[PDB]
């Protein structure tokens, strides 16, 4: 398979090797040479999403990898994902290009706010 | 059970997620579910015929999850019409229709 | 015939950019007024491509690895450039292909060829020793201040091999210029052979020997996907790389060279991985 | 597994908010706010 | 077209047109393609 | 992560565009939902302090 | 064999085969294009070997009996 | 962005047409998406299997094509019954439904 391999906190059986969540998906192993147990979360998955206003106004784009960390892809952290190429801003704005949790993006460079 | 209905959808959306998730599981006639497995034990020439078996069984999973879930929303935009017109005409003013 | 050319001075080859250029039509089908998605060997748009000389003492004729297709620019006057070496080996042991533009005629050949070091030809104001076992052989018409501007693409796909040219009128002293000009179909060969590396073959001008004053672009060809736009003449007249930039990215999801306001979601984002784990 | 969960553009702060604005109009002004000026 | 000061003709059919349709609706099916 | 079920899946055309355009419309729909049920106003109003 | 236009005909031309009718094209191919493609990537022109003339591909006048 | 209700109708319906003509050049795992390629380049036993796959994705595409349209002939026609109510109680009568 192809996962993070992150330490565990769940205490397996002695005869248990590996573990399964609801999906019967394993996220859970136990290391055959040390005997210690390790989450096997997914490699991150995301929706790349390009935000741009109409390009008889502008060319200039930003990169909304959507459900990603910031620190595993001006760059701005937001719930819906790391926001790459707009300035967040403290002001509030109605909303023009909606990229969600109560986040919004528009053009005056793109402003993400 | 008072707030039953909002719960029947997250549920109802929960347990659609969860059999699209099973669905892989399952190898559709093909001698393994998993892809890793055909690929580490067979030859290209049989490996193209098991995992033919497996994507059209895991795109009829998935295309039945699609309708599935069309269905459903068209179910919640008539409720969400239906909220939108309860909160115009009974929140926003006196509504004269009975019930 | 071969000669060591001895006199040359020795210099760091070139770089600069391509720019949009390197677009070619991908097959013989007319469209007319249409955006059209095709996944083929292009050349990426802005790239890095390499830039030889030939002036006077440089005469820049090195051998060159093939890859998977060559993007040939020429800012050329007086015609010094004349065809091309390809080949594998480039010696008796294999079999090579001979592309000669002489004073009359071109001359395509498929033989077993004995290549020169320095392969060169000479006009007064030597490329091969042998040739044993010839399979193909394929007389055309004539292909042809830097005045004229030669625009080639080679390509070895199923034994095939695809030549794609343009003619283009500049005035431009030094550079590329920048602009747009679709590459036509000029000829398809049945070699069916494996070609690895190649050669430019140059002429030389006697009055020793001078170099003529030209320059040329060697750009490599990967696969990619391009969208490109066809007018109501049917002539492509603008291209977008799919995977240069986000922009080009969503006008080649949404299939349109103008994008409203608003977020698209364009691709997926897999992280890589970084080393392969057995613990047994 | 190929499955996100997209969050939703209003927040529930913001939907509770929403509903506050609402109660507010509706105490404080009537049917008023909702075919006019407040 | 007497209606005590209100007009309707943006919204009446034209008789110039062959369509027979109001200026808003022409415009409604102009603007859709 | 499979190439050779990538490679095998592209033979089927336009499915997977078709099933996640259908799954965008209804991410879209959702808070087009929300905004027709709770935005029904552009004033914030607030209670007075007493 | 000889070419027959305006009528619904079974055509083969260099290799490409189909069915429909052949009418007078006034579009100009350029001399390097064949065959020509709609929107929908449906050969709707075509250009003769023989004669270096474009031919329009109609679709034969299918329909629905009710 | 006025009249963006009628184009997306009409954007929906002519990229369903789209879709469901582009999906005849897709050979769903035969040697080639062209009946007739198949007919004259292989014998029928072999012939029936290419041509059996042909089949059953356009099959597929086409139940895919009428799915979705039934789903946006509900949604469609849920319009017209509100068009047609507000037709018979804004137009035909004054309203006291608010907004
Ligand atoms: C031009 O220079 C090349 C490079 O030195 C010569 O090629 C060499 O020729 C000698 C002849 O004895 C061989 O031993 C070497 O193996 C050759 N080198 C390579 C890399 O193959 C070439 O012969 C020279 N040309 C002439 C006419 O002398
Ligand atoms: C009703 O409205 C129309 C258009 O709004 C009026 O027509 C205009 O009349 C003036 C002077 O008569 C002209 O200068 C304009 O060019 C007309 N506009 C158009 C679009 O035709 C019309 O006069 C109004 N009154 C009546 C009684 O019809
Ligand atoms: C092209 O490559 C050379 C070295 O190979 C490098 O010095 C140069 O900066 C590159 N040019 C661009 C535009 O990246
Ligand atoms: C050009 O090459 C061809 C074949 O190699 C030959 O027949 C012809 O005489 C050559 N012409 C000149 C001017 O060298
Ligand atoms: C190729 O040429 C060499 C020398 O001329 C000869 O010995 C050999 O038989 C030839 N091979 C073929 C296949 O003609
Ligand atoms: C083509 O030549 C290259 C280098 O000589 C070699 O690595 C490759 O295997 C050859 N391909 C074939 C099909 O012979
Ligand atoms: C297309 O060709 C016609 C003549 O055949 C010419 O008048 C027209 O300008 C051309 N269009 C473009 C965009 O060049």
């Amino acid at each position: 398979g192809t996962g993070v391999l992150t330490e565990s906190n769940k205490k397996f059986l002695p005869f248990q090797q590996f573990g399964r969540d609801i999906a019967d998906t394993t996220d859970a192993v136990r290391d055959p040479q040390t005997l210690e147990i390790l989450d096997i979360t997914p490699c991150s998955f995301g929706g790349v999403s390009v935000i741009t206003p109409g390009t008889n106004t502008s060319n200039q784009v930003a990169v909304l990898y959507q459900g990603v960390n910031c620190t595993e892809v001006n760059v701005f952290q937001t719930r819906a994902g790391c926001l790459i190429g707009a300035e967040h801003v403290n002001n509030s704005y109605e909303c023009d290009i909606p990229i969600g949790a109560g986040i919004c993006a528009s053009y005056q460079s793109i402003i993400a706010y | 059970s008072a707030l039953g209905k909002l719960q029947n959808v997250v549920n109802q959306n929960a347990q659609a997620l969860n059999t699209l998730v099973k669905q892989l599981s399952s190898n559709f006639g093909a001698i393994s579910s998993v892809l890793n497995d055909i690929l580490s034990r067979l030859d290209p020439p049989e490996a193209e015929v098991q995992i033919d078996r497996l994507i059209t069984g895991r795109l009829q999973s998935l295309q039945t999850y699609v309708t599935q879930q069309l269905i459903r929303a068209a179910e919640i935009r008539a409720s969400a019409n239906l909220a939108a017109t309860k909160m115009s005409e009974c929140v926003l003013g006196q509504s004269k229709r009975v019930d | 015939q071969c000669v060591n050319l001895r006199t040359r001075t020795q210099l760091p080859p070139a770089y600069t950019n391509s720019f949009t250029r390197g677009v070619y039509y991908p097959d013989k089908v007319f469209r007319s007024s249409v955006l059209h998605s095709t996944q083929d060997l292009f050349l990426p748009f802005f790239s890095n491509v390499t830039w030889f000389h030939a002036i006077h003492k440089r005469f820049d004729n090195p051998v060159l690895p093939f890859n998977d297709g060559v993007y040939f620019a020429s800012t050329e006057k007086s015609n010094i450039i004349r065809g091309w070496i390809f080949g594998t080996t480039l010696d008796s042991k294999t079999q090579s292909l001979l592309i000669v533009n002489n004073a009359t005629n071109v001359v395509i050949k498929v033989c077993e060829f004995q290549f020169c070091n320095d392969p060169f030809l000479g006009v007064y104001y030597g490329v091969y020793s042998s040739a044993n076992n010839c399979t193909f052989e394929y007389v055309s018409q004539p292909f042809l201040n830097f005045k004229n501007l030669r625009e080639f693409v080679f390509k070895n796909i199923d034994g095939y091999f695809k030549i794609y040219s343009k003619h283009t009128p500049i005035n431009l002293v030094r550079d590329l210029p920048q602009g747009f000009s679709a590459l036509e179909p000029l000829v398809d060969l049945p070699i069916g052979i494996n070609i690895t590396r190649f050669q430019t073959l140059l002429a030389l001008h006697r009055s020793g020997w001078t170099a003529g004053a030209a320059a040329y672009y060697v750009g490599y060809l990967q696969p990619r996907t391009f969208l490109l736009k066809y007018n109501e003449n049917g002539t492509i007249t603008d291209a977008v790389d799919c995977a240069l930039d986000p922009l080009s990215e969503t006008k080649c999801t949404l299939k349109s060279f103008t994008v409203e306001k608003g977020i698209y979601q364009t691709s997926n984002f897999r992280v890589q991985p970084t080393e392969s784990i057995v613990r047994f | 597994n190929g499955l996100t969960v997209l969050p939703p553009l209003l927040t529930d702060e913001m939907i509770a908010q929403y509903t506050s604005a609402l109660l507010a109009g509706t105490i404080t002004s009537g049917w008023t706010f909702g075919a006019g000026p407040a | 077209k007497d209606f005590g000061g209100f007009n309707f003709s943006q919204i009446l059919p034209d008789p110039s047109k062959p369509s027979k349709r109001s200026p808003i609706e022409d415009l409604l099916f102009n603007k859709v393609t | 992560d499979s190439t050779e079920c990538s490679n095998l899946l592209l033979q089927y055309g336009s499915f997977c565009t078709q099933l996640n355009r259908a799954l965008t419309g209804i991410a879209v729909e959702q808070d087009k939902n929300t905004q027709e049920v709770f935005a029904q106003v552009k004033q914030i109003y607030k209670t007075p302090p007493i | 064999t000889n070419l027959v236009k305006n009528k619904c005909v079974n055509f083969n031309f260099n290799g490409l085969t189909g069915t429909g009718v052949l009418t007078e094209s006034n579009k100009k191919f350029l001399p390097f294009q064949q065959f020509g493609r709609d929107i929908a990537d449906t050969t709707d022109a075509v250009r003769d070997p023989q004669t270096l003339e474009i031919l329009d591909i109609t679709p034969c006048s299918f329909g629905g009996v009710s």
